[PDB]
This record gives structure tokens, sequence and C-alpha cells, in this order.
């Protein structure tokens, strides 16, 4: 059923599973019309579909043209997400298809369940974890490819870069969730921590800087400080 | 006006006949029910004084045979049976009437309640739903399960209601996932009405029968079926106008007749609030909404 702190090592077992986050699918700017009314303008979005064991990220870019002439876009976005996830699964060889799909928001359960009725052996589950995947658009290279897209497009990334050569998938997922929580809590300070030192660079084929093991422990500590503080500056404590 | 005589009443029992009921004491000189209106199905039901567990009873139509009740001391229940000897039956009944050993079906002349609850409930529809093809009458009790319940365990003793499941391949056309899930008109009009049920009269028959088994026997599965069949219509944007008008009348009389102190288990809060206030048909059930709001405003 629902996924929570009690069954957390399950993410890193050998059953293929994907997280789906739909928070960046339908994105808008809200603005005033010439007549003084309010209107929305959509901007490109993305589905964040992530294998937490391997780091494989299937980033389906959602071009604004998919909304042209449609009503109830927030509702449509959930069904569009489910259609794209279904299509992704159907495109995979059987031995690569997930045994579970975990949605980060419960409103995605019925749309995904309906689109996957053809796959009765794939479990569709919610989670009680508050995962910071909405911050994926604070990662510069991901934001860049989403905003430059002129058509619907799927782009593949490893969100762990080369980390699994040195750490476990449990540790990599913890590092990712820490980084994304920090970016969600205070994007500016978070991004200052990650690039403060000009000698540490991001490889052309990576998303994050090439920190040594030691530098990562420092970085991780600085992200913890940020999250504890900003929570300070937030609750006054 | 037909009669269902009883051999005797050896155990204390509350006997229901349609929406009426009366108490019979152990070994009281009771020999059945007379003046039963011809033209309608009827249900005669039983609740033992010593075991309020298990209500059970029999759906029947006096036009289809001569039926009587006889207590069975081995199986511990009042059994309905058919008498094939027509002349013998007539003679038994005449003598019991002469000795005034029968209660009268106590229908008020103005009163159309039973008609309004059974407009689409005929024996031929009841027989498709309930099986003992050797009898012209059908047994139902509180614990009998439905076909859908047995897929989620004795098959002979089951209710054949059509399995309605909104998240099922039959309900959802490939490539119309969102459309068919948010608007059930395909499911109602094409899968259920045109293919399994054939017309709205068979559909209404199963809907009314499910309600009555829920109300009279506390049959869990029948309670679910009744609500599922209401929700399928209310969640369809496209429903023939004549079905909507008839559904409103059907539900009105069911809500009017429901026992007030059973309203908490027999009525599903979610289904009724969705149907009355959110669904495509939220504005199409005026009589039903008015009686619900005046009798069960707590539920809503
Ligand atoms: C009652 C009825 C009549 C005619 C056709 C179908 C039905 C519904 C069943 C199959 C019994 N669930």
């Amino acid at each position: 059923g629902a996924m929570n702190s009690s069954n957390y090592a399950e993410l890193f077992n050998n059953d293929i599973k994907l997280f789906v986050d739909d928070t960046n699918v339908y994105r808008v700017t809200v603005h005033k019309t010439f007549e003084g009314n309010v209107a929305t303008k959509a901007i490109n979005g993305c589905i964040f579909t992530l294998n937490p064991k391997t780091g494989h990220l299937f980033l389906k870019i959602i071009h604004t043209s998919v909304w042209a002439g449609q009503k109830r876009l927030s509702q449509l976005a959930k069904w569009k997400t489910a259609e794209e996830v279904s299509a992704l699964v159907r495109s995979l060889p059987k031995e690569e298809q997930p045994k579970q799909i975990i949605v980060t928001r419960k409103a995605m359960l019925d749309p995904l369940e309906v689109h996957m009725l053809d796959f009765p052996n794939i479990a569709i589950r919610p989670t009680e974890l508050r995962l910071p995947f909405s911050a994926a658009m604070s990662i510069d290279k991901l934001s860049d490819v989403v905003m430059k897209a002129t058509e619907p497009q799927m782009v593949l990334f490893n969100i762990y870069d080369d980390w699994l050569d040195r750490i476990s998938s449990y540790t990599a997922f913890s590092r990712l969730t820490l980084l994304l929580r920090a970016l969600k809590t205070n994007e500016e300070s978070a991004k200052m921590i990650l690039l403060s030192d000009p000698t540490i660079t991001i490889k052309s084929y990576h998303l994050w800087p090439s920190f040594t093991d030691e530098q990562w422990i420092t970085i991780e500590s600085q992200m913890r400080d940020l999250i504890l503080t900003e929570y300070g500056r937030k609750y006054n404590v | 006006m037909n009669t269902v005589p009883f051999t005797s009443a050896p155990i204390e029992v509350t006997i229901g006949i349609d929406q009426y009921s009366f108490n019979v004491k152990e070994n009281q000189p009771f020999h059945g029910i007379k003046d039963i209106p011809i033209g309608h199905v009827h249900v005669i039901h039983f609740q033992h004084a010593d075991n309020s567990s298990m209500r059970y009873g029999y759906w029947f139509d006096c036009r289809m045979g001569n039926f009587y009740i006889q207590y069975d001391p081995k199986d511990g229940l009042y059994k309905m049976m058919e008498e094939r000897d027509g002349a013998k039956f007539e003679n038994i009944v005449h003598n019991f009437k002469e000795r005034q050993m029968m209660v009268s079906y106590p229908k008020i002349d103005e009163d159309d309640t039973w008609y309004n609850l059974t407009e689409f409930v005929q024996m031929d529809k009841i027989r498709k739903i309930v099986r003992k093809d050797e009898n012209q009458f059908s047994y139902v009790d509180s614990s009998m399960t439905t076909v859908q319940e047995n897929e989620l365990s004795d098959p002979a003793h089951s209710l054949n209601y059509t399995v309605i499941n909104f998240k099922s391949r039959e309900a959802i056309r490939p490539g119309h996932e969102m459309e068919d899930f948010l608007d059930k008109s395909y499911y109602l009009n094409t899968v259920m009405l045109q293919g399994i049920f054939k017309n709205s009269s068979n559909y209404f028959g199963e809907l009314q029968f499910a309600f009555l088994n829920a109300m009279f026997f506390g049959n869990y599965g029948s309670s679910l079926q009744w609500h599922a069949m209401i929700e399928l219509i209310c969640s369809s944007a496209t429903v023939p106008k004549h079905m909507l008008d008839k559904l409103d009348e059907i539900l009105y009389y069911q809500i009017k007749t429901l026992p007030e102190q059973y309203s908490d288990i027999l009525l599903n809060e979610r289904v009724w609030n969705i149907c009355l206030y959110s669904s495509f048909q939220k504005n199409s059930l005026h009589n039903t909404e008015k009686i619900m709001e005046n009798k069960y405003p707590e539920l809503l």
C-alpha cells in the first residue's frame, strides 16, 4: 500500500520501481490583462519519472502546445501524466518494466490506475514521504532543456551522475533528497553552497559538481545547516 | 386475491409480508396470510425470536402456483413449498378461512407503496438473479453473497447481480481513459444497458430487487449493488430523459419506505452526496433530493 518511513529500504531492493512526480507538468505565470482581469500563460513543464535504485530519470518534457484549446487543465495534466507514464512502460521490454509505480501525489492514483489496467501485475502506490522532487526544475541543466523545448520530447538522465561507483543507492537517494530539499527551501543559498568554489566543476555529462568524497560530506553538512536554519528563519526558533 | 397458508407456527417468529410484519407466538394457531394482491411479486420473510441472526424469506408470485409454508424441524426454518394438487389446496384454504385462522394482507386502498417499490420486479427478473431452477419461488437471506463478492464461497447460493466496477477494462475504452472514467455514459448506455441488461426495465428490476433485499434482509452485497447502480446513472452525462425521471420516482419511494433507524447502515454517505450534489445528474432527481434532505439531512 502506501510507502512511508517504515518500509524505506524497499526502494533499493531488486524489484524495478519508479517514482512519478507530476508537480511540474502544468506550469503557469499569472498576469493581468489589458482590461485589468487576471489570466494565465502556460510555460513548458515536465514529468519526473525516476528509478531510485539506478538513478535513471525519464524526463518527459510537456510542451505548452498540449494545452491549446483544452479546459480544466489541472485535471487534464494528471491524465496526460498517466498517459505518458503508461506509454513509457509499454515502450520498455517486459523485463525492464516496473513492478511498482509510486506517485508522489494521491491525485495521480486513479488516473494512473485507469491507464494501467492492461498491467494488472504493476502495483500503483502512494507515499507518506514528502519528497522534494518539485525542486527538479531548480537543477540548471534540467530547467534548461525543459524551457528550450519547441516540441514534446523525452530526455534521459542519471540524476546520481557517477555516484553509484562509490556509494550505495540508499546513500545516493539520501544525497539527492537532501540536495532537492535544500533547493526547495532556499534555492539561492542552496545554489551558492554547490558552486561557491570555482575549482569544482560540473562535467559536461553530469548535473552536479565533481565533489570528492570529502567535499561531499562538507556539502551535505552545509545543506543540512541551510534546511535547519531556513526552518529557523521560518518558525523563528 | 391469493393466499399462502401455513401448516403451523411451531416457533416464535416475526413474519414479514412485503412492507408489513406481525408477531406469532410459539405454537399460536396461525395458518397463513390471505387477500394477497394479485399482479405483483411478493416477499414473505422470517425473523426467529430466538435467533435474530439470519433473516430469510421467499420471493414469489401467486399467479405462478399455489404456495404454502411449513416449518422444518431439522433445518430449523420455515420453508416455502408448492402444492401441485390444485383441488386439495383450495380445500385447505377454504377451511382455514372459515375458521378465520389467517391474517389479512393489510393493504390500504389509497396505498401504492408496494407497486412503486416493485414496478420492475417480476418473477422472471428475480429468477435470472436468484437460482434454484426447481422452484417457482426464490430464497434470499441476510448472509447470501453476490457474484462480485465471490471474486473479491458456495456458487449455488449466490445473487447474480451484474458486477459494476468503474476501474475495469469493460468500463474504460482504450484511448478514452479520462473520458470514460469521468463520464460513465459509455459503461451505462453501451456495456450495461445495450449489452448485459438489454433495456432499462431489466436494469431497474435488478436495482429495485437489490434495494428490497438490502432493506428486508440486511444483505450487504445487495446494499452495494443498489448504490453502484444509482452511481452509474448519476455519473453519466448522457442518460435518456425517461430513465432520469423514472429513477427519481424509484428512489423517492425507496427512501420514503426505508426504516428510519436503519438509515445509518443502509445509506452510503459518499454515494448519495456525490449523486445529489456533484454528479452530472445532481439537478435531475428533484423528488429524491427533497425527501432525502427532509428525512436524512444528517447524512448530508
Ligand atoms: C435481470 C436481468 C434481466 C435480463 C438480463 C440481464 C439481467 C441482469 C442480470 C444478468 C440478472 N444481472
